[PDB]
């Protein structure tokens, strides 16, 4: 569905984590150059540290 | 956070002059000392308990969970 | 109504046995609501 912006209050009355996703796409090449397959990979929600560029406040 | 009642060294009530001294300071170019001694605060233990209070119930009150922001 | 949603802050009742989340928008979190209660202290 259509995902909503998460502020670190909600992670601290939940108990839990505030962490963004981390994504790294992949490449399978083949021979050198052949033929490379390509495939971004979600790899874990990444803490992030507030008040930086990749938090909302 | 909010004003204290009474001073705490004599105990006179000083609860009743928080706004009045705000008003005096604000709307009248009064200084602190002018102000207190308007109000009728002479002991210095008295003088302190309204000119060093912070009012933190102010920035308390802006996280109201009871209404939407 | 005894919960509170914690970010629109609107008042829900949450039945047993059914889904913990606000009705308005998509919140998990809810505060439980203060009601009327006696609860006695000293003025000291
Ligand atoms: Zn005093
Ligand atoms: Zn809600």
């Amino acid at each position: 569905a259509v995902e909503r912006k998460v502020y670190p209050s909600e992670s601290r009355q939940r108990l839990t984590s505030y962490r963004g996703k981390l994504l790294l796409k992949l490449k399978w090449s083949v021979n050198n150059g052949e033929e490379n397959l390509f495939e971004v990979r979600d790899c874990g929600g990444l803490p992030v540290m507030l008040q930086s560029n990749r938090c909302h406040l | 956070m909010i004003v204290p009642v009474r001073c705490f060294s004599c105990g006179k009530v000083v609860g009743d002059k928080w706004e009045s001294y705000l008003n005096l300071l604000q709307e009248d170019e009064l200084d602190e000392g002018t102000a207190l001694s308007r109000l009728g605060l002479k002991r210095y233990c008295c003088r302190r308990m309204i000119l060093t209070h912070v009012d933190l119930i102010e920035k308390f009150l802006r996280y109201n969970p009871l209404e939407k922001r | 109504l005894k919960y509170i949603c914690a970010e629109c802050s609107s008042k829900l009742s949450l039945s047993r046995t059914d889904a913990v989340r606000c009705k308005d928008c998509g919140h998990r979190i809810l505060l439980k609501a203060r009601t009327k209660r006696l609860v006695q202290f000293e003025a000291r």
